[PDB]
């Protein structure tokens, strides 16, 4: 008996939310393994991941040798003694399939207890970065759940091939992806534009995410990355020196930056050489759908406006979403984009925001809709009108003083 | 810039002559270079 | 693909009840020979006779997976080069093979050569003052110096020149000498006796000084390593073969171990800038390394030859005693003024 599901069939809406990279993903795919009591899918996926790329047409010669079985890494992680470095696992190549299995896994696990409930009904189904492919055949038949893993298997395969990363450096510490906040996303890409006009075609960075209002982030090579990092520090002092004369327009910007540990470029030109042949390698594949050319490009070059198309699916009044990605990442991005829209947000293989999930009166958490607050109109025995507020409802007064002076 | 950014060496000879320009460098490392290079200023007379 | 023997026996002797056919040696040849090559480069000549690798092209994805299958980042190591001088191994791997076997070795020797007995002994890249680049094409030529017998066996010295193949001169040369353990010959004789040198005309001597202290792990499998290099040798993959040859198991490529410590005198001692900077290496197999393994690698600097300084490096996993290896490096880039 799950009130939400409930809720979800005869009243308010829901969305599912698939997260991109940098998720953190082993450890939740670890304790995910560890906190199965059912092994029943992980049998065929083991088996079908081992399949698809015998077959395989595509060039793909490197590709399988590096590519690892799925079931030996798990339990020999779980002896607690054998696992490869974080460095090793955070390359596209094994990352960006192990992270799908884990939001494929994440879906299972709902779907064991209340199926015939938690069945298909989203508004729509919306994700992030790679986390656009486990959105697609989560929405198509279950025999299409490995594609995604294959369609992912070979997405960060090119993406690695044609383009890895060749140095790091403690400070910072330098990789592909950056992040700036509290500048508009006019100022961060005048910068961006201010120092790419210095640098050659090969290596421009540029905005990838919009994460929010002041907060975004561009990506391209660690070392221009790290050159633009040379100028916002530069304007960062020049306008400390203009804080100090104790002048608001005439103050210093107080941003944050630092780097991410992201391992490799994405929504990046760097990547146009993997578009094409990670296309050959969907269709040598019993992977036919016609979606498996856009999606490359969203994730591959295209970039991502975020706050926009989830919120897109927000403005159609759908109350609910939740993210199958791993740890949790893009559920929490998501909740100050929206805030008091009416929208409410719990983490999917969260233990705490899936107590709300299993229970008849645990489960409605729905954002405050600011409107709620939203003044009214109060009329009175002698007729006097009054403006009501939170303020005026207990003086019972209009909602305005003339403060001590 | 143009030929490549990588590590390079600033030694100054002349024995005691050397701490001049090399302390021309070093402000000059600092003013207009703070784009955070590894470089390296070294004096015939101090650093031999 | 398949390996076939014969046995035949003769109980008139009941301490020799098998006696085993004397074309072992000529039929584990045809064996390896349709597995190591399938017939797929050709040339045909004799020991003596030069060994000519046809044509050979450097893609900017073979850059990567080398740089990538030997990472250093927790020492601040930050490796730069259009191509690594250790990336010359691969293409002149598949062409020094052919020359373990001859006539010549047929004349002085009983041509009787276990191929999971073969031991590497040394391996250095010479530079004829060229630098390896990008896209231009390569073209290597082997020749085999000498054919040495010792107490512990069989020794082949390897000589390789890389050649630019748009410009057509000699880039570099690549030493290598292998030991397979239970021949004897009156081609070369050498008993405990085999010395190598990286010399130069004008020589600087310094002190010891050290520079870095190294984590290195080994991969988990060997055959990563095994597709780029060329290296099939089922010793390093194969667990039958590693235990038939009577080793504590599948066994690390030495040549990754080249690769592996290099990378790190590359970026360390070497600094950002490693590329027009080390224009030699030497290294020394000292014994066997099993994958996960943890290894401890040190660099110090010696003393100058030709203006570039010398990098010895010793390496230990635990107790043990891995490779002992030593480097030609120029210093960081100087700007002079007066």
């Amino acid at each position: 008996a799950h009130a939400l599901v409930d809720r979800l069939s005869a009243g308010e809406p829901y969305a599912v939310a698939f997260g991109g990279q940098g998720s953190a993903w082993l450890e939740t795919l670890e304790e995910l393994v560890s906190s199965a009591g059912i092994e029943s899918e992980l049998a065929t996926l083991a088996g079908e991941a081992e399949l698809l790329l015998e077959p395989v047409a595509s060039e793909l010669v490197v590709v399988r040798p590096i590519g690892f079985e799925p079931l030996q890494w798990v339990r020999a992680l779980a002896a607690e003694e054998p696992v490869p470095s974080d460095k090793q696992l955070t390359s596209a190549a094994v990352s960006v399939p192990g992270v799908l299995l884990t939001q494929i896994a994440a879906v299972r696990a709902l779907a064991r207890q209340g199926m015939d409930l938690t069945a298909t009904p989203p508004v729509a189904v919306a994700g992030h970065s790679q986390g656009v492919l486990a959105v697609q055949a989560l929405a198509a038949k279950g025999a299409k759940d490995v594609e995604l893993l294959a369609l992912a298997q070979l997405i960060g395969a090119a993406g690695t091939l044609v383009a890895r990363r060749r140095g790091i450096t403690v400070l910072g510490d330098r990789p592909p992806m950056v992040s700036v906040t509290n500048a508009d996303p006019e100022r961060i890409y005048e910068l961006l534009e201010e120092f790419s006009s210095d640098v050659r075609t090969v290596l421009p960075p540029v905005l990838s995410i919009r994460n929010g209002r002041r907060s975004v982030v561009i990506t391209g090579t660690p070392e221009q990355l790290s050159r633009f990092e040379l100028y916002c520090t530069q304007i960062a002092e020049k306008e400390e020196a203009e804080r100090k004369n104790k002048l608001r327009g005439g103050a210093v910007f107080a941003p944050v930056f630092d780097p991410v540990q992201v391992e490799v470029g994405f929504h990046t030109p760097r990547l146009s050489d993997g578009i094409e042949i990670v296309g050959r390698w969907a269709e040598t594949v019993g992977l036919d759908v016609e979606l498996a050319k856009e999606l490359t490009e969203s994730i591959l070059v295209r970039q991502v406006d975020w706050v926009d198309e989830i919120t897109e699916l927000h403005e159609a009044g759908a109350r609910w979403i939740l993210d199958l990605g791993p740890g949790d990442i893009l559920t929490r991005l998501t909740a100050p984009v929206i805030r008091g829209l009416g929208i409410g947000i719990v983490p999917a293989a969260t233990r705490g925001g899936q107590r709300n999930l299993f229970t008849v009166g645990a489960v409605p958490e729905v954002a405050r809709p600011w409107s709620s607050y939203a003044p009214t109109v109060v009329k009175l025995p002698d007729g006097s009108v009054k403006l009501e507020t939170k303020f005026t409802r207990l003086t019972g007064r209009s909602p305005i003083l003339l403060a001590g002076m | 810039a143009a030929g490549g950014l990588g590590v390079e060496r600033f030694v100054e000879i002349g024995v005691k002559s050397a701490p001049t320009v090399a302390g021309l460098a070093t402000n000059t490392l600092k003013l207009p270079e703070y784009s955070h290079s590894t470089v390296e200023v070294l004096n015939s007379e101090r650093d031999a | 693909i398949e390996i076939r023997f014969t046995l035949t026996d003769v109980v008139r002797s009941g301490g020799a009840p098998i006696v085993e056919v004397d074309d072992a040696a000529t039929a584990m040849r045809a064996v390896l020979a349709i597995a190591a090559g399938v017939e797929g480069p050709e040339n045909l000549p004799k020991v003596v006779d030069n060994t000519a690798t046809v044509t050979v092209d450097w893609d900017p994805e073979r850059v990567a997976d080398h740089t990538g299958v030997t990472a250093t980042f927790g020492a601040p190591l930050a490796p730069t080069l259009t191509v690594v001088p250790d990336a010359l191994v691969g293409r002149c791997w598949p062409a020094v093979f052919a020359a373990i076997g001859s006539a010549a070795t047929e004349a002085g020797f009983p041509v009787i050569e276990g191929l999971l007995s073969l031991v590497h002994l040394d391996h250095a890249a010479r530079l004829l003052a060229e630098l390896p680049k990008e896209p231009a094409e390569f073209t290597v030529t082997a020749k085999a110096s000498a054919a040495t017998d010792t107490e512990v066996g069989r020794v082949v010295p390897v000589s390789v020149e890389v050649r630019n193949a748009a410009d057509g001169a000699l880039l570099a040369t690549l030493e290598e000498r292998f030991a397979i353990r239970x021949x004897x010959x009156x081609x070369x004789x050498x008993x405990x006796x085999x010395x190598x040198x990286x010399x130069x005309x004008x020589x600087x001597x310094x002190x010891x000084x050290x520079x870095x202290x190294v984590t290195v792990g080994a991969p988990v499998d060997m055959r990563p390593f095994a597709v780029v290099s060329g290296d099939h040798n089922p010793i390093h993959t194969d667990r039958a073969a590693a235990l038939l040859a009577g080793l504590e198991g599948p066994i690390v490529h030495g040549m990754w171990l080249s690769a592996a410590a290099q990378h790190v005198v590359t970026a360390t001692d070497g600094k950002p800038v490693p590329p027009a900077k080390l224009i030699g290496w030497t290294a020394r197999f000292l014994g066997m390394v099993k994958p996960g393994d943890q290894v401890d690698f040190r660099v110090d600097r010696v003393g100058i030859d030709v203006g570039a300084e010398v990098l010895e490096v010793s390496a230990r996993i635990g107790s043990e005693l891995v490779m002992a290896a030593t480097a030609r490096l120029a210093a960081p880039k100087t700007v002079y003024a007066f």
